[PDB]
Protein backbone atom coordinates (compact mmCIF):
# COMPACT_ATOMS: atom_id res chain seq x y z
CA UNK A 1 0.00 0.00 0.00
CA UNK A 2 1.21 3.70 -0.92
CA UNK A 3 2.40 5.53 1.62
CA UNK A 4 -0.77 7.18 3.43
CA UNK A 5 -0.84 9.89 6.64
CA UNK A 6 -4.08 9.16 8.15
CA UNK A 7 -5.94 11.68 10.54
CA UNK A 8 -8.21 9.97 13.72
CA UNK A 9 -10.24 13.38 12.98
CA UNK A 10 -10.28 15.99 10.53
CA UNK A 11 -12.33 18.81 12.50
CA UNK A 12 -11.63 19.73 16.18
CA UNK A 13 -13.71 21.91 18.27
CA UNK A 14 -11.75 23.22 21.15
CA UNK A 15 -12.68 26.23 23.93
CA UNK A 16 -10.61 29.07 23.60
CA UNK A 17 -7.92 29.60 26.11
CA UNK A 18 -7.76 25.48 26.38
CA UNK A 19 -4.88 23.26 25.16
CA UNK A 20 -5.27 21.27 22.12
CA UNK A 21 -3.55 18.25 20.49
CA UNK A 22 -3.95 17.89 16.97
CA UNK A 23 -2.53 14.21 15.34
CA UNK A 24 -1.43 12.75 11.81
CA UNK A 25 -0.85 9.26 11.90
CA UNK A 26 1.90 7.84 9.59
CA UNK A 27 2.92 3.99 8.92
CA UNK A 28 5.85 2.95 11.08
CA UNK A 29 6.96 -0.80 11.12
CA UNK A 30 9.09 -1.18 13.83
CA UNK A 31 11.83 0.82 14.94
CA UNK A 32 11.67 4.53 13.67
CA UNK A 33 14.36 5.77 11.50
CA UNK A 34 14.71 9.14 12.75
CA UNK A 35 17.23 9.72 10.00
CA UNK A 36 14.37 9.75 7.61
CA UNK A 37 11.52 11.57 9.57
CA UNK A 38 10.38 15.58 8.34
CA UNK A 39 7.32 16.58 9.78
CA UNK A 40 6.01 20.32 9.38
CA UNK A 41 2.66 21.67 10.44
CA UNK A 42 1.21 24.72 9.06
CA UNK A 43 -1.47 26.66 8.85
CA UNK A 44 -2.33 29.97 6.85
CA UNK A 45 1.39 30.59 5.78
CA UNK A 46 2.59 30.11 9.34
CA UNK A 47 5.40 27.80 10.46
CA UNK A 48 4.11 26.04 13.73
CA UNK A 49 6.64 23.46 13.89
CA UNK A 50 9.38 21.49 11.70
CA UNK A 51 11.38 18.83 12.11
CA UNK A 52 14.12 17.47 10.59
CA UNK A 53 17.33 15.43 11.81
CA UNK A 54 15.24 14.43 15.03
CA UNK A 55 15.06 17.66 15.94
CA UNK A 56 12.54 20.69 16.09
CA UNK A 57 13.85 23.85 14.02
CA UNK A 58 12.45 26.67 16.81
CA UNK A 59 14.76 29.26 14.91
CA UNK A 60 12.42 28.97 11.41
CA UNK A 61 8.84 28.83 13.72
CA UNK A 62 6.72 31.96 13.39
CA UNK A 63 7.07 33.98 16.20
CA UNK A 64 3.01 33.55 17.49
CA UNK A 65 3.99 29.89 18.26
CA UNK A 66 7.08 30.49 20.84
CA UNK A 67 6.50 28.78 23.74
CA UNK A 68 2.86 27.45 22.49
CA UNK A 69 3.80 25.12 19.63
CA UNK A 70 5.58 21.72 19.90
CA UNK A 71 5.38 18.01 18.73
CA UNK A 72 5.05 14.94 21.10
CA UNK A 73 7.88 13.76 20.48
CA UNK A 74 7.96 10.54 22.01
CA UNK A 75 5.03 9.55 20.14
CA UNK A 76 6.89 9.72 16.46
CA UNK A 77 8.14 6.31 17.91
CA UNK A 78 3.99 5.74 17.33
CA UNK A 79 3.87 6.62 14.16
CA UNK A 80 1.79 10.12 15.46
CA UNK A 81 2.38 13.56 14.99
CA UNK A 82 0.87 15.29 17.42
CA UNK A 83 0.78 18.87 17.09
CA UNK A 84 0.14 20.75 20.75
CA UNK A 85 -0.76 24.72 21.01
CA UNK A 86 -1.19 25.45 23.97
CA UNK A 87 -3.62 28.51 24.82
CA UNK A 88 -5.60 28.29 22.15
CA UNK A 89 -6.88 32.11 20.69
CA UNK A 90 -9.70 32.89 18.00
CA UNK A 91 -6.95 33.41 15.20
CA UNK A 92 -5.97 29.62 15.57
CA UNK A 93 -9.16 28.44 13.97
CA UNK A 94 -8.30 27.25 10.49
CA UNK A 95 -7.13 24.73 8.56
CA UNK A 96 -3.91 22.82 9.15
CA UNK A 97 -1.62 20.94 6.62
CA UNK A 98 0.42 18.13 8.66
CA UNK A 99 3.47 17.14 5.58
CA UNK A 100 5.10 13.61 6.71
CA UNK A 101 8.13 12.35 4.72
CA UNK A 102 9.26 9.10 6.27
CA UNK A 103 10.23 7.33 2.73
CA UNK A 104 7.31 8.25 0.97
CA UNK A 105 5.53 11.65 1.59
CA UNK A 106 1.62 12.72 2.12
CA UNK A 107 -0.21 15.44 3.78
CA UNK A 108 -3.59 16.03 5.37
CA UNK A 109 -5.68 19.14 6.59
CA UNK A 110 -7.45 19.15 9.67
CA UNK A 111 -9.91 22.35 10.79
CA UNK A 112 -10.05 24.07 13.87
CA UNK A 113 -12.67 25.51 15.22
CA UNK A 114 -12.52 27.92 18.76
CA UNK A 115 -15.67 28.37 21.27
CA UNK A 116 -15.56 31.85 22.94
CA UNK A 117 -16.15 31.30 26.44
CA UNK A 118 -19.63 32.52 26.03
CA UNK A 119 -20.51 30.43 23.47
CA UNK A 120 -22.48 27.46 24.99
CA UNK A 121 -24.52 29.64 27.83
CA UNK A 122 -25.50 32.25 24.56
CA UNK A 123 -26.52 29.00 21.97
CA UNK A 124 -30.18 29.45 22.34
CA UNK A 125 -30.00 33.34 22.74
CA UNK A 126 -32.25 33.96 19.88
CA UNK A 127 -32.90 31.39 17.24
CA UNK A 128 -34.53 32.49 13.63
CA UNK A 129 -36.27 30.54 10.79
CA UNK B 1 9.42 26.65 4.82
CA UNK B 2 12.56 26.49 3.32
CA UNK B 3 13.86 22.70 2.80
CA UNK B 4 14.79 22.40 -1.35
CA UNK B 5 12.09 20.05 -2.80
CA UNK B 6 10.57 18.51 0.47
CA UNK B 7 6.51 18.99 0.16
CA UNK B 8 7.09 21.43 -2.53
CA UNK B 9 3.61 22.52 -3.85
CA UNK B 10 2.40 21.48 -0.52
CA UNK B 11 3.23 24.75 1.49
CA UNK B 12 2.32 28.64 1.64
CA UNK B 13 5.20 29.87 3.82
CA UNK B 14 7.85 31.84 2.15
Amino acid sequence: NAFTVTVPKDLYVVEYGSNMTIECKFPVEKQLDLAALIVYWEMEDKNIIQFVHGEEDLKVQHSSYRQRARLLKDQLSLGNAALQITDVKLQDAGVYRCMISYGGADYKRITVKVNAPYAAALEHHHHHH
Amino acid sequence: FFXGDVFYGWYLCG
